[PDB]
């Protein structure tokens, strides 16, 4: 995350940290939203390179990346689902959404804590206007030529940008549609980065944090005239009611 | 890896 804050895990409790298991602690790989207690959302690209569910174990409750979380509680993937269409095309990712069922060594799914909360999935239409100011949060990089990575959590604030806007050549032209989210600050001064990619894009709406994207592309972080780009939840409720429910 | 990911294995 550039510019935001550095926060713990109470203002964003719904926050998943996935990290792949090695061969020897595992390593962080992405974001995540729990979006009910048995069930993770995050970015299909988190995957690609690994499909097996094995190979992942997912920490709700944290907010320093790769130790020990007062109230953490430890998952195991016993679902790991990549949408059918997902695709890559040489710019950006298409389709990218992944759902993790998420289980404890004990057979739990999530305890509601302070620390450890679900988010909500957007409604089919809403009528009523909400904020298009939305906040995001990470364990991705400060800025986009920074080596190294900041361990603790960061969130911040961006400004929904019109599809009509992002498609505009200046942006991301045709690679934008329908089904992508862009994002950025009016003054390109806050955005998600790398390492935040799976992570939540939290709007509020009809008075609910409501899970609006999840972290996917972007050319750089926080560049001017390049929005954070997040794939548009509320166009995947059905795949994800069909699933989860 | 597309050239615009924000992926850390990418």
């Amino acid at each position: 995350i550039v510019g935001g804050e550095f926060t713990e895990v109470e203002n964003q409790p719904w926050f998943a940290a996935i990290y792949q298991k090695n061969k020897s602690p595992p390593s962080f790989k992405c974001g995540g939203s729990l979006i009910s207690p048995c069930w993770v959302a995050s970015a299909a690209h988190c995957f690609i390179q690994l499909p097996k569910k094995e190979n992942y174990v997912v920490y709700l409750g944290q907010s320093k990346e790769s130790s020990y979380n007062p109230g953490e509680m430890k998952f195991e993937v016993e679902q790991l689902i990549l949408h059918e269409y997902y695709r890559e095309d040489s710019l950006a990712y298409h389709n990218d959404i992944a759902l993790l069922k998420i289980r404890t060594s004990t057979g739990q799914c999530a305890q509601p804590s302070r620390s450890i909360q679900t988010i909500a999935l957007p409604p089919r239409f809403t009528d009523a206007p909400f904020g298009s100011d939305c906040e995001i949060t990470g364990f991705g990089k400060e800025s986009e030529s920074d080596y190294l990575y900041p361990k603790n959590l960061k969130m911040s604030v961006v400004k929904l940008v019109s599809h009509e806007q992002c498609m505009q050549p200046h942006y991301y032209g045709s690679e934008i549609n329908y089904k992508m989210l862009c994002a950025a600050d009016p003054e390109w001064k806050t955005d998600s980065c790398k390492g935040d990619s799976g992570g939540p894009l939290i709007c509020n709406i009809e008075g609910r944090p409501t899970l609006s994207g999840i972290v996917s592309w972007g050319r750089g972080c926080a560049e001017k005239n390049k929005p954070g780009v997040y794939t548009r939840v509320s166009h995947f409720l059905d795949w994800i009611q069909s699933h989860i429910g | 890896c597309p050239a615009y990911s924000r992926y850390i294995g990418c």
